[PDB]
């Protein structure tokens, strides 16, 4: 029902945004570094129920990392995440990895390389291999593009829950309620509307 | 080869 | 001789329309618009009380994120930078829990599928007149 | 709130305070939560905590404050130890020893609270590096003989020497000094031959699983660095090899063990040797027939069930037989007796492969072109291999994933499969007719399955004899197209037609030897353009350009028995063979035309080619051309703007396959182009002046800038590839700069096309140095105006950051004479804007801001001594120097570590060749004749001093006097700035580490 999942990685490589995705479905284009952690219930509907994580989303910058390994304690799986287009943070992809499993020595963790939708990819494919003799599962994904933006949270919840088979389903969709506009409300709504017409929908390019 | 005739219909 | 062998809640809806979308909310307090979600579309028709909603579904998780009743009252406008979106105030979508009031824009592949989008629209608001 | 009291040290710490902000952080929520994290924080961080670590260690009850305790201690150890009183070092070693002995000998303790346990040997770990051997000698004799008074004690040692190796071995490269980390290294090295027999003694006769787990565990990380000898002169390895691979809690650390193991360093000549290493081989895997699963066993079911540890065994597995076999098979291959090792081996390897898990098929997958490269040139190897390699070639037709039609992976796969197809072509065509035929009688049958076998039929283009692969291909298309015909509906035909369309496009030796089919092709994909459903279009045009890309010579020629070259065929109906295509797909079958229309080389055929394929979009833009000019406002049609745009997209696709030969299309469009490109200009203009800054967002003007954007990549795509660069300067040029530069410098900011930089960094690239008052105008066009627009901030106006530093770089290598002439307040604009690149952490930027420092400099040089080098250096100099040390030491651009160390290093090398012909200093602030030499490393001592007040003179002085030797040596120079970043992290260190190199 419940797990902790700690998400570590170098600064700026995408962590806040992933998990801002998946709990608004937004795309935060500015950096915000993390201060510390900040934790953030996430709940997924499967064919065996819903599932918990309370999500440690921990600072990559070291000027803000906080407790840092305090952050790791009682984890029950982990993300570490890096940036394809910048070399060094799979370089410290072993670094971040140590600092894990020394406080949780026998967790499921995925490796995730992000930003994939970024065209000049700097850390290639066939470069990716920490993860083999450390049993991580690994992902390329894309906050940005939602590219396998699922599959880490389906893979750890197959792990925590013992089922292969696990899956994603459709959460129930109840009836709305009807409408009753207020006309005491009516003006302040056109004043909230005028300014959402008149600000430009972000990505116009973009294929949605 | 009778490729003339591939046909989607 | 008889040989013993081995041992979403829109199922009573109607689906008039289905489309591609991605879907926004105005946050007000950052004055910018906010991806809520991108996935099928649809104007669902209740058998029962022949009651039209949109409901609309995020791909891979599936998750909600539009839930509401396409309201007469409601206004497609353009929106400034795009000619394939449409703009409306929504007074009652629960998607995320309690019945709560957005300014939703909705974008689509191509102008046609807006345009679409939008004659559909109005369709299901006279269905929910009558 | 109430929490916050811990937050004052005049008082008493309140434990059970304390333990109350720990509760709430790690077993609360929200708000609660939120609030005991910034507490806890502002706890940890200050720098008087760690008196109070002993407080915690001996009276809290909470296994979190005593862990967050031994942080504040590990903070402390690590960057402040030095500057302590001895006493606290001696009394923090103490009470760390003690916590550490009392935790283990409550077995109660020892047994629920592992993650304390294992956070004080770290903490321990820490203070060894700092005082271990030197001020510590007895400690690894003390531990030994401690470890048989207890098996908890023994065990946690295990624990401490494990981890001790990590920081010593493993992660010192970056943590450390040279001299540090060798000194470590000696040390461990010179105590291992005793650590090494209390380990062998425990795994000879312990018991406790858990101790001989943590002994193994430790092992692993002896084995990343220690002599062979301790591995082939002992019984380990028997050890490892039976009774360790029994036992289920061993099995997984032993495995990595051996996988290690079979990377030592090995004596090659060895004959004793290598009956070691092929023993303990045949001793695992006989184990593993017994213990675990026979190598008949399905593994790809074991794995999908994921029972326990399965899954990572079978990785460890796939790991150590791979790592193993790619370094000894051939020590199997000649013995007789050792041949069912071998093949049981790689049997193994074949139930591994057949596992769904991508990225354990990638290690599998690279083992596998290990083997088939290897047989393919090895002699009198592969008759060994049949049988394995016939079970190869199924699993990777069975597993292949779609190419570019991921893609790494694929050309992986293609690899290995033509390797196997060289070394049995035989077997290969049996098993793909095979395959085929269990999709015709429907028993594999499955868009999957069909689209897997058509690629893996793809991807083996080019290893059969042509006579063989002609029979081979017919009978594929054949049975194909007996396929298509027998399945109904849209859906599935159209996926079959697709793969048929797939394979022909990837045999085009096949096509270039019958022509008559080549042309049923053609004209069926045609016909497919008209198709309405889904992906039908898209997959006729990829497929149209991919064949004439590989067989463009036989539409250029007249064939036998035809009245006209094809192309001329192609080009007649063009209008009808494209009318349903979307605009994106007519530009790429114009451009397949411009590739066939490149290969005629009679230069009258080619431009009378060219300007019948050009007709349609010609007359529609002759008459836009008078139409718009009669009346400007029929731009404000956003129909027109788009026929307009997909006009010059047509020309940019056309332009892109035939490049120089383009030429005569662009002169009859060119003068226009740029009238309408001014038009344009004027229009977006116009509607910001009315609307606002909105307009830039809004469907007119985005379609007004796309005409613009289109334009100068037509022009950019030219000169890109022209080869008579004289028409260029005397004809495209000059129209170009009048019609761009200008709009682009009077253009409020969010109206500037970054492209106009892209475009100009073209022009410069190719005709920079034929054009000097050209790249004078351009400079004075967009320099100031742009930096202006991205010296803010980070973060606005991304793309034209990019390009701006592009153009920067290339003016800096092609035509440096434009930044001479710069009036001086201009060209400090210059300089700060390339320190203001160091400063980025985007790539893009970097890279280019330290290049262009690098290039500066030289260009700077070569200039010999005259007024403005000497006034350069004295100038800028010191600025370069200090900008570049401030972010090599800052740790906020780690990614620009090497150019940084380059541009330091040249810098540093000017001075100590005395290539700088001027003093660099003031008249005042030194005596007359004093070398420059001394005054630098004077000012980077003073620099360094104020940086770093925490450094020592010594410190600084050994550090310069070191990296100035260096200044030729880069790997060195490297080495002692890095050495440089670890001491500046802590205090006290020791400055004849700047010795290291010597
Ligand atoms: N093109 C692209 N940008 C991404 C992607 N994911 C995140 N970003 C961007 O990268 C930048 C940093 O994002 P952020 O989530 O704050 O990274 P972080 O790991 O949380 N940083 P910190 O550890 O300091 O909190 C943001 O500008 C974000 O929009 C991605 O997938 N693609
Ligand atoms: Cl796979
Ligand atoms: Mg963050």
């Amino acid at each position: 029902v419940q797990f902790k999942l700690v998400l570590v990685g170098d600064g700026g490589t995408g962590k806040t945004t992933f998990v801002k995705r998946h709990l608004t479905g937004e795309f935060e284009k500015k950096y915000v570094a993390t201060l510390g952690v900040e934790v953030h219930p996430l709940v997924f509907h499967t064919n065996r129920g819903p599932i918990k994580f309370n999500v440690w989303d921990t600072a990559g910058q070291e000027k803000f990392g906080g407790l840092r390994d305090g952050y790791y304690i009682q984890a029950q799986c982990a993300i570490i995440m890096f940036d394809v287009t910048s070399r060094v943070t799979y370089k410290n992809v072993p670094n971040w990895h140590r600092d894990l499993v020394r406080v949780c020595e026998n967790i499921p963790i995925v490796l995730c390389g992000n930003k994939v939708d970024i065209k000049d990819r700097k850390v290639k494919a066939k470069s990716i291999v920490f993860h083999r003799k450390k049993n991580l599962q690994y992902y390329d994904i894309s906050a940005k593009s939602n590219y396998n933006f699922e599959k880490p949270f389906l893979w750890l919840a197959r792990k925590l829950i013992g089922d292969p088979n696990l899956e994603f389903v459709a959460m129930p969709a109840l009836a709305p309620p009807e409408v009753v506009m207020d006309p005491a409300l009516a003006a302040q709504y056109e004043h909230d509307l005028e300014v959402a017409q008149t600000t430009a929908l972000p990505d116009e390019d973009d294929d949605l | 080869i009778d490729l003339s005739g591939l046909t989607l219909q | 001789i008889h040989f013993e062998p081995v041992v979403t809640m829109e199922e009573d809806e109607e689906v008039l329309y289905k489309v591609r979308a991605k879907l926004f909310r105005f946050d007000a307090d950052a004055k910018e618009w906010k991806e809520r979600g991108t996935g099928d579309c649809k104007f669902l028709k209740n058998k029962k009380t022949n009651k039209v909603r949109i409901l609309m579904r995020r791909d891979k998780t599936l998750k909600i994120c539009a839930n509401h009743i396409i309201a007469p009252e409601y206004t497609l406008k353009p929106n400034v930078g795009s000619d394939r979106s449409w703009v409306y105030a929504c007074t009652a979508d629960i998607a995320e829990g309690e019945a709560e009031a957005f300014t939703f824009a909705i974008r689509f592949g191509s102008k046609e599928n807006a345009d679409k989008f939008k004659e559909e629209f109005e369709k299901a608001q006279e269905i929910n007149k009558k | 709130g109430s929490m916050e009291g811990i937050l004052d040290f005049s008082n008493d710490l309140d434990i059970a305070l304390l333990d109350q902000v720990v509760s709430t952080f790690y077993q609360g929520s929200g708000v609660q939560q939120k609030q005991a994290q910034e507490i806890l924080t502002k706890f940890q961080d200050n720098p008087d905590a760690w008196q109070k670590a002993d407080q915690i260690l001996q009276f809290s009850t909470n296994p979190q404050s005593k862990f967050i305790a031994l942080s504040i201690l590990d903070k402390l150890i690590t960057r402040k130890w030095k500057l302590l009183p001895n006493d606290h070092r001696i009394g923090i070693r103490n009470f760390v020893v003690g916590m550490i002995i009392s935790m283990c000998q409550d077995d109660e303790v020892f047994k629920t609270q592992k993650n304390l346990i294992n956070k004080s040997d770290l903490t321990l770990v820490q203070i060894l590096k700092q005082e271990w051997p030197q001020n510590w000698p007895e400690f690894i004799p003390e531990l030994i003989g401690s470890s048989s008074s207890s098996v908890n004690v023994c065990e946690n040692n295990m624990i401490v020497l494990k981890l001790l190796s990590e920081e010593v071995f493993d992660f010192s490269a970056e943590q450390m000094t040279q001299a540090k980390a060798l000194h470590l290294k000696n040390s461990m090295s010179k105590e291992f031959e005793q650590i090494f027999k209390l380990c062998f003694q425990v795994l000879e006769q312990g018991s406790s699983s858990s101790l001989i787990v943590a002994t193994l565990e430790s092992l692993l990380r002896y084995l990343h660095w220690i002599p062979y000898r301790y591995i082939y002169e002992t019984n380990i390895l028997e050890l490892l090899s039976t009774k360790f691979m029994t036992s289920p809690d061993t099995r997984a650390i032993t495995l990595k063990c051996l996988t290690e193991v079979s990377n030592l360093k090995i004596p090659q000549d060895n004959d004793l040797i290598k009956r070691q290493t092929v023993l303990f081989f045949q001793n695992t895997l006989q184990q593993i027939a017994t213990s675990v699963m026979p190598v008949t066993a399905d593994l790809k079911a074991t794995y999908a069930n994921a029972n326990g540890n399965d899954q990572s065994f079978l990785q460890d597995l796939a790991m150590f037989l791979t790592t193993y076999l790619a370094r000894n098979r051939a020590l199997l291959e000649s013995d007789e007796s050792l041949r069912e090792l071998l093949l049981n081996a790689h049997q193994y390897l074949i139930q591994l492969s057949k596992i769904e898990e991508r990225e354990l098929f990638k290690t599998t997958l690279d083992y596998w072109h290990n083997l088939v490269a290897d047989l393919f040139y090895e002699p009198l190897k592969k008759h060994i291999y049949e049988e394995i390699c016939s079970q190869l070639r199924l699993v990777i037709i069975e597993n292949m994933v779609r190419p570019e039609e991921t893609i790494q992976l694929y050309k992986s796969e293609r690899e290995v499969l033509v390797y196997l197809t060289h070394l049995n072509v035989i077997d290969t065509e049996e098993i793909m007719i095979s395959k085929l035929a269990r999709q015709i009688d429907g028993s594999e049958w499955s868009w999957h399955n069909i689209n897997t076998l058509s690629w893996a039929i793809g991807s083996i283009s080019g290893t059969m004899s042509e006579d063989t692969e002609k029979r081979f291909v017919v009978t594929v298309i054949k049975d194909l197209l007996g396929l298509c015909e027998q399945k109904r509906g849209k859906d599935n035909k159209a996926v079959v037609a697709s793969d048929i369309m797939y394979v022909v496009g990837q045999y085009p030796r096949f096509l270039k030897a019958h022509w008559n089919f080549l042309r049923t092709v053609i004209l069926k994909l045609f016909e497919f353009m008209h198709e309405t459903h889904e992906g039908v279009q898209d997959m006729a045009c990829d497929t149209f350009i991919k064949i004439v890309q590989k067989c463009k010579y036989h539409f250029v020629i007249q064939q036998p028995r035809e009245s006209e070259p094809f192309i001329q065929t192609i080009i007649r109906d063009i209008q009808k063979t494209t009318a349903d295509l979307q605009p994106q797909q007519v530009h790429t079958f114009y451009k397949a035309c411009g590739i066939i229309i490149s290969e005629e080389r009679s230069v009258a055929e080619r431009n009378r080619l060219l300007s019948d394929l050009m007709q349609l979009p010609n007359m529609a833009w002759d008459t836009i051309v008078e139409q718009s000019t009669a009346n400007p406002t029929l731009l404000l049609d956003s129909e027109t703007v788009k026929i307009i745009a997909n006009i010059i997209k047509t020309n940019v696709a056309v332009c892109t396959s035939m490049g120089a030969d383009f030429y005569p299309q662009l002169g009859h469009i060119y003068y226009n182009m740029l009238q309408l490109y001014r038009a344009v200009s004027s229009m977006i203009s116009a509607q910001v002046a009315a609307e606002g800054l909105i307009a830039t967002k809004t469907p007119k003007v985005r379609g007004l800038r796309t005409i613009k954007k289109e334009i100068l990549k037509l022009v950019e795509t030219y000169i890109s590839k022209a080869r008579n660069l004289d028409d260029v300067v005397k004809v495209l040029v000059e129209p170009l700069l009048n019609a761009v530069l200008e709009d682009y410098m009077n253009n409020v900011p969010d109206a500037r096309d970054a492209e106009v930089l892209n475009c100009m960094t073209t022009v410069v690239e190719k005709v920079g140095h034929m054009i000097p008052q050209g790249v004078i105008l351009i400079l004075q066009s967009v320099f100031e105006c742009t930096l202006d627009m991205i010296n803010k901030d980070f973060t606005e106006y991304p793309e034209h950051r990019v390009e701006f530093y592009k153009l920067l770089k290339v003016i800096n290598e092609k035509s440096f004479a434009a930044f001479l002439e710069l009036p001086p307040a201009a060209f400090k604009l210059f300089v700060d804007a390339i320190c203001w690149a160091f400063k980025h952490n985007n790539r893009d930027v970097e890279v280019n801001g330290l290049q262009i420092a690098l290039d500066l400099v030289k260009n700077i040089e070569r200039m010999g001594n005259v007024p403005f080098a000497n006034e350069f250096h004295k100038n800028y100099f010191f600025i370069f120097v200090s900008e570049t040390f401030f972010v090599l030491t800052d740790s906020d651009h780690k990614s620009g570590f090497s150019k940084q160390a380059l541009l330091l290093m040249k810098l540093i090398s000017l001075v100590y060749d005395n290539k700088i012909s001027v003093p660099l200093y003031q008249e005042a602030e030194v005596p007359q004749g004093t070398s420059n030499q001394v005054y630098l490393s004077q000012y980077l001592a003073n620099m360094l001093s104020n940086a770093f007040p925490h450094l020592t003179s010594e410190q600084i002085a050994s550090f310069l006097s070191a990296l100035t030797k260096q200044c030729k040596d880069l790997v060195v120079f490297k080495g002692t700035l890095r050495d440089f970043l670890v001491q500046i992290k802590e205090v006290g260190g020791d400055p004849t580490d700047y010795l290291f190199a010597e």
